[PDB]
């Protein structure tokens, strides 16, 4: 009588390394307590005073960051519940592009008043059937919520206010420089049509001159040098190639087959005068720059000198199609002349010296073109990487904007009012789903306790200051960033907004993925495997 | 033992034990899946051992995906996977029916019965109960009314409500479409795509086709209006000689000549597809689309290019004939004589991007016979179990339409058939009317774990549908709101009467095999 | 390993392949333990039990014989050659070579006064050095020496490695029963 | 993977559905093990210790220890077991078998959802009446040696084979109706059982009167007495140290000479006193004398008393002081200050056999012994511990029915009847505690159902031919081992013991009781 025997049936069918878990107890407690460990382990990094974190991963790479989503990838989060949250956040990334942070901050709080819910005697299915209910709530209440919308994007002094909240929340301390930036560069992009790419967005990062030293460039930047002898171009006639700057050679197999000195002794030259003639009929169409996605040829690079064409050669293929969406041309798989609409055209290419890096300049002087680019200075790899993040969440507000033009209160003030709202709307409901709609109204809290948290003051000045000022009927007040203690102010008319879209979609996946973990009551868990990662994604 | 005499590594369970053995694991994979059956259900969360989620009600996903290694859950799985295979649903409900049945079979053999004289009240009751579900089937003019309430009694077991609500309408539309007037259905002509971006109540039905790529030159058009298709199944791309020609010259001119000659072959049929699109759509004002099962290399999509023809590459062997039939052209193997007639029409064409994957949408086809239903969601497990239930749909519908017949649901026709085969039992001789009583208790699994899973107590709730059914004889089930009596067939609660009758044959059939085991047996070292 | 061995299957296919190897009873009790409980025992039991008292009994009355002086004795040089090397067969002997000045002897010659006492069945005896042995050193004094059947069984010699001036009468008694000569139960506490 | 599992990490646990599904399955494998156990057609088990010993055994208590199991639910009931065995001797089996039911019922109804405290309710109610109907039907008998013999015959029977069976029969009654006063207790100490390992295990025998294992140590001494004094001392015969350790100091041989004489006159003169008690009581040689001490008697004492025609044995149990005060009549001593013939007992003969190695002294032709023995002889010391376990059997089964002077029908018709009562009694249960009543009934019915189980009869048909005869005629019945038909338990001398009846229904119910509100099986004592 020394030992518990495993009970006949699964408990004793189950495989060796296996685990499973059932009921309240085992399973959906556990789970809210990984994802209550998901959202403590990326609170801290919320809003401007939010503190970058240094992750290392397997492979010994350093991130320093607070945008929420890249801690999360690169994080090894082997929890599944908490995992689901991730997907959730990911899915948010991939939407919007911020509000990752929003997302998990959001699910945890929502999770764990789920929990709260349980112990006083509610059932998943009503906990659930409020959490949904309330957030039908919540995005009918959200479009009375917006305040301000964009009004032009095709401005800079407007499109800079606007980008300037989410650039915020990442690199607090300058965040003038950067809106700045990211305007010039997104209205040099965005046509008359109402599409815009933020893939044409580039960003290249050179070492070594403090961010300030940062800069737009209407045109292409490349961490190449050129193969020639020409370095400088004026009124670049690019003509662009797939292929090598080669003769072109069977895709069967050649062979030289000589039969007679002559041939042995010509065959040289006229390959050589082959090569000059193709390069002739290139330089005389006009081209005095040639970039190449394939490799050059010694021979092909002696004439391209000889008759002064400036040759660059892009390994990549992406690189090659940006350049030809950038200079207007057209991407030849052939070395054959090209015709006056295969051309492309910049006021300048010319191959320069940004710090240690030698770069290689395709600058138009207009202001505009199919492609930016923004080069970060810095003198740190990892610095720079994160101002590269700040920028990638400006791009995407700056799409957002452009789908759609929305403008709701940041600061935790479009949090305090729906959760108001919401607590007024779950007081009118009767039956056992007022507990939760009240929880979930109450979970819109926990974003401006963590603002304020994270400002340095306490939370509960801070929210009852923001819950008696929406009282006396102020829907664009939030908190005060710039006060050593609890303080208020004007979302609105400081200029601190966030994106209708982005608390839409931020709501509507933090809804579903608390929802979604709260169904499950069962999880069989397999023992871990050493097989080579999942097929598909490589 | 005598095996292990023999060979000394031997496991053997003989006898009591092996039905010892059998039972319990019956009962073990009963105690799991008993969660599955029905709508107030609890969704099961999976974890491979590469962390993969799946989040499933599904009995036969329930099974593969649990940690197992017994001999018994191996038999039943099996049992499980062809249920699947060839009905779809039923899966849960035939592990059930069958645990219950070998409990129940348990309850006299541990009096000391034979179980071959269950076994012989097992054949007798599937005969009388076979009867009485042909009897109560309800033969019905399948209308969208009762196929919507096929789908909606399947995809709310297998989802949430409103997903289930979206769903319903989705399959019912997909399969209304590719039906063909007394012709088999072919489910293969419902091609299933999903997509990863979305909330999953945005899942939709094309009436097209919506292919897992795109046009791979950038010069081609991402939207194409009044679009002629051509389904072709032709290479575009070099192709060398199967007899390794190789290429011999004297000369840098003679290498630029077989260079530009080398392709001549290929050139020729992109001239000819060029020179069809050209006759066909004189102007501008029509597109072209060729769609191809083979390869086209860079040189043939400039040329397309070009001319203004939208190119796709090695789409799928299945893509052919789901082309043809939506669109309504012909799929080709050459060129050689090809004619306008060959082309199918889509009033709309065009191009998705989601990351890095691109996706094709091919819309506004006549009167298309393949369709394609697109599963959107924000979470792989979302796409996977969105999957797992259109599946389970469009089987319930197809069985439906197939088996003009409909038989009540909510465990209306087990109740009915237990209560005929307490009547029947009489008319067997010998005590094999045990094995009846036997096969009428697992008869009565269905409702109880219903009541045990929308939280009412099995005996109450059961004896109160019996006692219904033998005052009024409504088929009546369970209402899993008020755990009251209710009549399936008036609320809207169907089930496949293939689905009962496959349950039925394959669940005695095995409980049979596994009650007439006496030896378990490893010795193959 | 390439991966670090932990609950995974992986690791356990390469092993699978050869790869990344893997109060009891009377019979205890004494006479004084015996009478301590009496009724306890089974009658069953306490037939056996009889055979193990008359068992023990006979232990002890053959302790009791061999038990010869008990105490500690002087011995001179002249007929040490009886007394210790022809001591009685198999009769630990433990000599205490000493003189009275040194006052570390007097407190070894207590504490072997208090031994004797305590270990009737050994064999204690103590001489004068200079009388013992022609021209003994004076700074080697404490001397132990441990005798059986006239060998030399050990040998605690000097007034540093005996014990020092703490010496009580414990770690002598774990010292003399090194070589099991009084056998003592306890361990060496200081 | 649980509560506990978080703080004492290497801690197992069972809950709820999983605790209730180990012990019933434990109690379900000590039911499949004891089935064949019950009646008289049952099959004896070998057990086999680690060391190579056999022993033959039908008995429940037996087998329980004997098996190699490490089952916490099969502690709990092999205690209940050895409560049973330690309190009436005999009912282990059935024990056992319906707690195993009793679980296995209750598990019947509590997969179907039915929560477990409700079918304890029904277990109480039903305890309440079926311990009611065994009150009614119980059978109170003068208890007369037909009676007796019955009883013991339906327990022997049980444990042995036929024919040693109608042997220990005999032995039993006559053992027990001979160490029995009027209304007064039985005690069973009284009645010695040795066990010789030489003869036939038919030839076990009572003697009226008592053998001691062990004989004289002086070969000179009689072997055979006839007419015996019998003197039961407590005294050392035997030389005795001083407890203050005195030792003698002489100063030459001939006063060492003096001191070895001296220092045995204590002794010598208890040993005179024994020679002077023989003398006056028996001043010839016609009559004998045997003198029997729980303590020692040295070889001096033994010569000195063997001189003078005195039978001595040593060192006896302390239980033959008692017993053969009893059986022979005599007072028993811790000294010899002040005695007298009266301190004598009488033994009409006192004899010695020698088996082997050892001795044994029989002390026969007393007047009227409250104290006997049974003389187990067999040929094999797996035979002797068996025929042992059946006369305890056998021993406690009359001294119960004597007891309690109440005797009930035995071959399952108790269990039969209040089965049909409990049944019919169910209606005036509220609530679902009727399915508690119920499993109780069915429970109650495993006696009969293995019976025929072990007589090699269909459970189900025998026992509708049972529950029929029962009903339509009321006659308590039970199973007829070679028929399989119902038959009169009361008629044919099928008993059993009131006592044991009910400590089955108190114990069982009880234990199966606690069993069921187990919802939680837990070790975390470890580290
Ligand atoms: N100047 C500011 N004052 C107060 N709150 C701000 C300010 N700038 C940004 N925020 C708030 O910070 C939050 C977003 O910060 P961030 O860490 O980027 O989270 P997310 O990744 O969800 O966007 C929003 O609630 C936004 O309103
Ligand atoms: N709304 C409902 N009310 C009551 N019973 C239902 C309802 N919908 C389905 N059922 C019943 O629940 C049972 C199990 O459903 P499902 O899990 O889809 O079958 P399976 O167990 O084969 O997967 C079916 O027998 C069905 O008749
Ligand atoms: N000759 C017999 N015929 C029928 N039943 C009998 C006979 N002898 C004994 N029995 C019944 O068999 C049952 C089990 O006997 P036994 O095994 O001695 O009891 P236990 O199970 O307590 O060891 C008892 O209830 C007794 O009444
Ligand atoms: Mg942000
Ligand atoms: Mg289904
Ligand atoms: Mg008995």
């Amino acid at each position: 009588a020394l030992h518990v025997p495993k009970a006949p049936g699964f408990a004793q069918m189950l495989k060796e390394g296996a685990k499973h878990f059932s009921g309240l107890e085992e399973a959906v407690y556990r789970n809210i307590q990984a994802c209550k460990e998901l959202a403590q382990t990326t609170r801290t990094a919320y809003g401007p005073n939010g503190m970058n974190k240094m992750v290392i991963n397997h492979l010994e790479k350093l991130f320093v960051t607070n945008d929420a989503a890249t801690i999360l990838r690169e994080l090894e989060v082997q929890h599944p519940a908490a995992k689901m949250i991730v997907m959730a956040s990911h899915m948010q990334e991939q939407e919007v592009g911020d509000g990752t942070n929003f997302v998990l901050v959001f699910a945890g709080a929502l999770l764990e008043l789920a929990e709260e819910l349980l112990r006083i005697g509610l059932s998943v299915s009503e906990v659930i059937e409020g959490y949904e209910i309330a957030c039908r709530k919540a995005h009918e209440i959200l479009p009375n919520l917006v305040c301000c919308s964009a009004k032009n994007l095709r401005d800079i002094d407007e499109v800079s206010s606007l980008l300037r909240t989410s650039i915020m929340s990442k690199q607090y301390g300058n965040e003038v420089f950067l809106a700045k930036l990211i305007a010039q560069a997104c209205v040099s992009i965005f046509p008359d049509s109402g599409h815009f790419n933020v893939d044409n967005i580039r960003v290249c990062k050179i070492l070594g001159s403090g961010i300030s030293s940062s800069s737009v460039l209407h045109g292409m930047v490349f961490k190449k040098e050129t193969e020639g002898d020409v370095t400088s171009v004026k009124d670049a006639k690019i003509a662009v190639y797939s292929c090598p700057f080669d003769g072109m050679i069977t895709e069967t197999k050649g062979t030289v087959l000589i039969k007679t000195a002559e041939e042995l002794m010509n065959f040289s030259k006229g390959e050589e005068n082959l090569m000059d003639a193709q390069v002739k009929a290139i330089a005389d169409t006009g081209a005095n720059v040639v970039v190449t996605g394939g490799k050059v040829a010694d021979m092909a690079l002696h004439y391209a000198n000889k008759y002064n064409i400036m040759l660059v050669r892009l390994n990549s293929k992406w690189d090659l199609r940006r350049l030809c969406k950038t200079v207007g041309a057209t991407a030849l798989p052939r070395l054959t002349p090209p015709v006056l609409e295969e051309m492309g055209h910049c006021d300048s290419v010319y191959l320069s010296e940004v710090g240690d890096t030698q770069v290689v300049v395709f600058k138009h002087e207009k202001e505009d073109g199919a492609i930016s680019t923004i080069v970060l200075r810095g003198s740190t790899d990892n610095l720079m990487d994160d101002i590269e993040r700040a920028v990638d969440d400006g791009v995407n507000t700056f799409k957002v904007l452009t789908r759609d033009k929305r403008l709701v209160p940041g600061g935790g003030a479009t949090e305090i009012e729906l959760a108001k709202q919401i607590t007024s709307y779950g007081e009118t409901c009767p039956g056992l789903e007022q507990y939760a709609i009240k929880k979930f109204a109450e979970a819109f809290e926990a974003i401006p306790r963590a603002l304020a948290e994270n400002s340095g003051v306490k939370a509960n000045e801070v929210i009852s200051k923001l819950y008696a000022v929406h009282q006396e009927g102020n829907k664009n007040v939030g908190l005060d960033i710039e006060a050593e203690v609890p303080a208020v102010k004007d979302m609105l008319e400081a200029g601190i907004l966030d994106t209708y879209l982005g608390k839409y979609w931020a709501i509507k996946l933090a809804t579903n993925a608390a929802v979604t973990v709260l169904r499950v009551d069962q999880i069989i868990m397999a023992k871990p495997a050493g097989g080579p990662k999942p097929p598909s994604g490589k | 033992a005598a095996v292990k005499t023999l060979n000394p590594k031997a496991e053997v369970a003989r006898a009591q034990a092996a039905l010892a053995v059998n039972i319990s694991a019956a009962r073990g994979l009963q105690d799991v899946l008993r969660t599955n059956l029905g709508p107030k259900g609890t969704m099961k969360m999976l974890v491979s051992g590469a962390g993969d989620i799946k989040l499933t009600k599904d009995g036969n996903v329930l099974l593969h995906e649990m940690q197992i290694q017994h001999p018994t859950a191996s038999l039943i799985a099996k049992v499980a996977t062809a249920q699947d295979d060839i009905t779809g649903d039923g899966t849960t409900s035939n592990v059930l029916i069958i645990g219950e049945l070998l409990k129940q079979a348990d309850l006299y053999i541990s009096e000391g019965l034979h179980p071959r004289i269950i076994t012989e009240g097992f054949e007798a009751a599937k005969e009388k109960a076979l009867q009485f579900l042909e009897e109560v089937k309800v033969s019905r003019e399948m209308d969208r009314e009762t196929l919507i309430d096929v789908a909606r009694t399947s995809l709310r077991t297998k989802v949430h409500a409103e997903l289930a609500d979206v769903l319903t309408e989705a399959v019912v539309d997909s399969i209304l479409a590719i039906k063909k007037q007394d012709e088999p259905i072919d489910l293969f002509m419902i091609e299933i795509m999903e997509m990863k971006h979305k909330s999953e109540t945005d899942t939709s039905l094309i009436r097209g086709l919506v292919l897992d790529h795109g046009a791979r030159h950038p010069d081609m058009k991402k939207r194409v209006e009044d679009a002629y298709i051509l389904t072709c199944n032709v290479s575009l791309e070099y192709e060398k000689t199967e007899v390794n020609s190789g290429f011999f010259y004297k000369s840098a001119e003679e290498r630029e000549k077989l260079v530009k000659a080398e392709r001549k072959f290929i050139e020729d049929r992109v001239k000819k597809i060029i020179e069809l699109k050209r006759k066909v759509c004189g102007d501008s004002d029509k597109g072209f689309v060729v769609i191809n099962q083979k390869g086209i290399d860079p040189f043939s999509l400039d040329a397309l290019s070009k001319e203004g023809i939208v190119a796709l590459r090695r789409a799928k062997r299945r893509n052919m004939e789901r082309l043809t039939l939506a669109c309504g052209g012909v799929a080709l193997n050459s060129f050689d004589d090809l004619s306008p007639d060959c082309l199918g029409h889509a009033g709309l064409v065009y191009e998705y991007t989601l990351g890095e994957e691109k996706f094709t949408f091919i819309e506004k086809c006549n009167n298309p016979r393949s369709v394609t239903l697109l599963i959107k969601g924000p979470n792989k497990h979302t796409l996977t179990q969105i999957k797992d239930a259109v599946r389970d749909g469009l089987r319930a519908v197809k069985n439906a339409i197939d088996d003009g017949c409909v038989v009540p649901g909510a465990g209306a026709v087990e109740v009915a058939m237990a209560e005929a085969l307490i009547k029947h039992k009489p008319s067997v001789k010998g005590r094999a009317q045990l094995g009846v009583q036997a096969f009428a208790d697992a008869l009565l699994i269905i409702p109880k774990v219903l009541a045990q899973n929308s939280g009412f107590d099995l005996q109450e709730t059961l004896v109160k549908i019996q006692a219904e059914h033998s005052e009024s004889g409504q088929l009546v089930g369970v209402d899993l709101n008020t755990g009251e009596p209710m009549v399936a067939a008036e609320v809207g609660v169907w089930d496949n009467y293939c689905v009962k009758k496959q349950l039925l044959h394959s669940c005695t059939v095995i409980a049979t095999n596994i009650l007439l085991v006496d030896e378990i047996m490893r010795a193959g070292m | 390993m390439q991966d670090p061995n932990a609950d995974t299957e992986w690791n356990d296919i390469l092993r699978k392949k050869g790869i990344l190897p893997p109060v009891k009873t009377y019979e205890d009790m004494t006479l004084e333990e015996l009478e301590d409980h009496e009724d306890e025992f089974n009658e069953e039991d306490e037939r056996a039990i009889e055979m193990y008292r008359r068992r023990r009994l006979a232990e002890w009355k053959a302790t009791k014989l061999k038990n010869k002086f008990g105490e500690v004795l002087e011995i001179s040089g002249k007929d040490y050659v009886q007394e210790v090397t022809k001591a009685g067969e198999g009769l630990w002997v433990i000599l205490h070579l000493y003189k009275q000045g040194i006052p570390l002897c007097a407190l070894i010659n207590q504490h072997l006064s208090g031994l004797a006492r305590k270990f009737p069945d050994v064999k204690f005896i103590k001489a004068i050095s200079t009388t013992c042995i022609p021209n003994y050193p004076d700074r080697n004094l404490p001397t132990i020496f441990v005798y059986l059947e006239g060998d030399i069984k050990a040998q605690f010699i000097g007034p540093l490695v005996f014990g020092g001036m703490n010496l009580t009468r414990d770690e002598l008694e774990w010292k003399l029963s090194e070589s099991g000569a009084i056998m003592t139960d306890l361990e060496e506490n200081p």
